[PDB]
């Protein structure tokens, strides 16, 4: 991924959700993928990755979203479209 | 690090 273009993702949630979880939104830092669940609808589809940085959610801005803020989206969001770009260098904050 | 399952 030379580009780091961001990348529509859609996806559609099982009984259990989108099947990651997120870290950040502690210090406006922004939302990141930090989990990927093996068999779940995130790693099936194959295009979400730890380090993606996630820009929205159904059309809602998240780039400056709290942990709460983006919790509360993605939570309540089916079909839902992602947008998600990704970021090494500054999620390697979260992790080396 | 608290992280969020979705």
């Amino acid at each position: 991924d030379f580009t780091r273009e961001p990348r529509k993702i859609i996806l559609h949630k099982g009984s259990t959700g989108l099947g990651f979880n997120i870290v950040g939104g502690e210090d406006g830092e922004g939302i990141f993928v930090s989990f990927i669940l093996a068999g779940g609808p995130a790693d099936l589809s194959g295009e979400l990755r730890r380090g993606d940085r996630i820009l929205s959610v159904n059309g809602v801005n998240l780039r400056n979203a709290t942990h709460e803020q983006a919790a509360a989206a993605l939570k309540r969001a089916q079909s839902v479209t992602i947008v998600a770009q990704y970021r090494p260098e500054e999620y390697s904050r979260f992790e080396s | 690090x608290r992280t969020t399952p979705v």
